[PDB]
RNA sequence: ACGGGGAAUCAGGGUUCGAUUCCGGAGAGGGAGCCUGAGAAACGGCUACCACAUCCAAGGAAGGCAGCAGGCGCGCAAAUUACCCACUCCCGACCCGGGGAGGUAGUGACGAAAAAUAACAAUACAGGACUCUUUCGAGGCCCUGUAAUUGGAAUGAGUCCACUUUAAAUCCUUUAACGAGGAUCCAUUGGAGGGCAAGUCUGGUGCCAGCAGCCGCGGUAAUUCCAGCUCCAAUAGCGUAUAUUAAAGUUGCUGCAGUUAAAAAGCUCGUAGUUGGAUCU
């Protein structure tokens, strides 16, 4: 069992300090390696330039082609893959466009059929994809 | 550095479970019975009662002759008697825990002007108050959530400058009179 | 009902001595100067560059 | 700070002065004198705030420069003069 | 994969216009309608079909 | 990683945040050195060096917005080159002068408070309960709704005299005049298999397009995609991403586990640490 003395505070506190590092959430947050490997660098959104249009085939048992885009981040030069959410929204994006990119819902984890993709597109050329999709705004000319 | 004050509060708390069927039926019944506008108007009164019950539970853990218990117990009981929620002959700290939201909802000006016969329904009372037809002691009030103090129950009347009192007719009767 | 404040002075001379000079202009007993803070400040900074009586002949 | 201070903020003023929050950012800093800064009542907070002989701080100056107020037998024209206990 | 079928069913779907209808009440009068509908005047659901 | 006063969350214990208007510290592009003065190693003072950068007749001269506006850059990320010393105060030789301190307007769905988008009456029913007639029925007693059925009564929101406000204004408050019937003076944002409130409706597509936080849906009758209708949740607000608290008795002091699910050192000695039997009026 555990020690239960009146002069045990140092033992209890040091043991808790040591054993907190075996919690993977705590270690990930407090170690610093997961902050340097994050392409966004701790930000919720980031801007980037479109390099290529890609198509990622879904994981089994699903059979489809999720339509994504390869994006190079402006602030650090890193390269990511971002999923274009809705029906036919890839037709609004063109190469060399500047896009706003956000996380994809699971704090750095992949979501659903889409393998290895952690990001999604929000805006293209300062126009939200929702407004384009619902016909509220059009691409600037 | 500015001569400004940043003190403010939120006056309600949302429920923890958003889609609890028993709570959705219970709250809509209060909305319909007292003619409220939205669910936030139920969570406000419920928050006020929750804070009253919490002060009483904290005072009830003190000694029966604790100086703070006899000072802030009398004050709370007197405050509850003054608005008409608690009875005059029930000034005991254990009768606060027997209070309900319906007691607090009955003292609204909207409920009172209807129960005094000024309005034909609880929805007519709302528009009557918001349209500046009601006064309490020579002061015009257009806030339906105005909690009526007990010794104000007798001074709720039609406004002195309204078509329902001694005032001129509104724009519609004036315009139709000249129509012929 | 309207609520306000009021003062009654013994004489017009005492009123002119003690009253704020913006509350005398409302009665027509005081005229302000028709310039601007920017105008006066810029004029002030130009005279720093000039020395002697030539300060007066500066616009 | 490179020297002595000359200002007083209203929330940092002595509480027994009974100063409200929204009149201004500053409070009268008492002049140096026989009584301490935190144990005194300046003449402006007595002529304006307590006796209401004046409505603004400019009117306190107009009363003072007419040589009407004597603190223990001597005329003081300073409007932040630190009067204190038994004066 | 091949990025050539994007927008397929959304562009294939026939276009149907919305029927114009009487406007909806709002605020204190919309929530009075629900109360009257569910409590004062009344094993199935609000949107049960057939 | 400026430190406190403090902030969010919260059964009790606890966890996280505090650049930020109050108190203390530090700095004025980076180091260093000084003069004056009661007080400075001062930068809206000076002297050098390092890095930038300005005018030039090429000899020379002049620099320091982490002050108020404003511009560039950086970015996911943040407002006017506006008016005034009228208030609060400060400074001076001074009742008089000055103050981008400070105040006032502008931008402002950071966030917080109150609160419109309809109300009533008469009709006739899908009608409903409730009283009597066993039943047909009478219902004027009380109630809800397609009401594309009638009807005048009431009001802002707006336009706009004037006063009031104020240093001068604006706004709020107060008041004449005009100002409401139904595609309007029109409420939105997300959903309808489960978690989790609410359609195995109808049309299109056919493991494609797409949905889907998780389980899962889609291969010619799809409760889940794209739409119409209908339905429900909050509402002048509602979705999404991210950090964080609760949920987490999944960090366990309160309060967890270690035979087989993750786990007792091969065994014993032994210092520090932790803990230590009666017994006195
Ligand atoms: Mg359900």
């Amino acid at each position: 069992g555990k020690c239960r003395g009146l002069r045990t505070a140092r033992k209890l506190r040091s043991h808790r300090r040591d054993q907190k590092w075996h919690d993977k959430q705590y270690k990930k947050a407090h170690l610093g390696t997961a902050l340097k490997a994050n392409p966004f660098g701790g930000a919720s959104h980031a801007k980037g330039i479109v390099l290529e249009k890609v198509g990622v085939e879904a994981k089994q048992p699903n059979s489809a082609i999720r339509k994504c885009v390869r994006v190079q981040l402006i602030k650090n030069g890193k390269k990511i893959t971002a999923f274009v959410p809705n029906d036919g929204c890839l037709n609004f994006i063109e190469e060399n466009d500047e896009v706003l990119v956000a996380g994809f819902g699971r704090k750095g984890h992949a979501v659903g059929d889409i393998p290895g993709v952690r990001f999604k597109v929000v805006k293209v050329a300062n126009v939200s994809l929702l407004a384009l999709y619902k016909g509220k705004k059009e691409r600037p000319r | 550095p500015v001569a400004r004050s940043w003190v403010c509060r939120k006056t309600y708390v949302t429920p923890r479970r958003p889609f609890e069927k028993s709570r959705l039926d219970q709250e809509l019944k209060l909305i319909g019975e007292y003619g409220l506008r939205n669910k936030r108007e139920v969570w406000r009164v419920k928050f006020t009662l929750a804070k009253i019950r919490k002060a009483a539970r904290e005072l009830l853990t003190l000694d029966e002759k604790d100086p703070r218990r006899l000072f802030e117990g009398n004050a709370l009981l007197r405050r509850l008697v003054r608005i008409g929620v608690l009875d005059e002959g029930k000034m005991k700290l254990d009768y606060i825990l027997g209070l309900k939201i319906e007691d607090f909802l009955e003292r609204r000006l909207q409920t009172q002007v209807f129960k005094l016969g000024l309005a034909k329904s609880i929805h007519h009372a709302r528009v009557l108050i918001r349209q500046r037809h009601i006064r309490v002691r020579k002061q015009v009030v257009n806030i339906p959530s105005f909690i009526v103090r007990l010794d104000s129950q007798k001074h709720i009347d039609f406004s002195l400058r309204s078509p329902y009192g001694g005032g001129r007719p509104g724009r519609v009767k004036r315009k139709n009179a000249k129509k012929g | 009902k309207t609520t306000g404040f009021g003062m009654i002075y013994d004489s017009l001379d005492y009123a002119k001595k003690n009253e704020p000079k913006h509350r005398l202009a409302r009665h027509g007993l005081y005229e302000k100067k028709k310039t601007s803070r920017k105008q006066r400040k810029e004029r002030k900074n130009r005279m720093k560059k000039v020395r002697g009586t030539a300060k007066a002949n500066v616009g | 700070a490179r020297g002595p201070k000359k200002h007083l903020k209203r929330v940092a003023a002595p509480k027994h002065w009974m100063l409200d929050k929204l009149t201004g950012v500053f409070a009268p800093r008492p002049s140096t004198g026989p009584h301490k800064l935190r144990e005194c009542l300046p003449l402006i907070i007595f002529l304006r705030n307590r006796l209401k002989y004046a409505l603004t701080g400019d009117e306190v100056k107009k009363i003072c420069m007419q040589r009407f107020i004597k603190i223990d037998g001597k005329v003081r024209t300073d409007i932040t003069y630190p009067a204190g206990f038994m004066d | 994969g091949s990025l050539a079928r994007a927008g397929k069913v959304r562009g294939q779907t026939p276009k149907v216009a919305k029927q114009e209808k009487k406007k909806k009440k709002t605020g204190r009068a919309k929530r009075r309608m629900q109360y009257n509908r569910r409590f004062v005047n009344v094993k199935k659901g609000p949107n049960a079909n057939s």
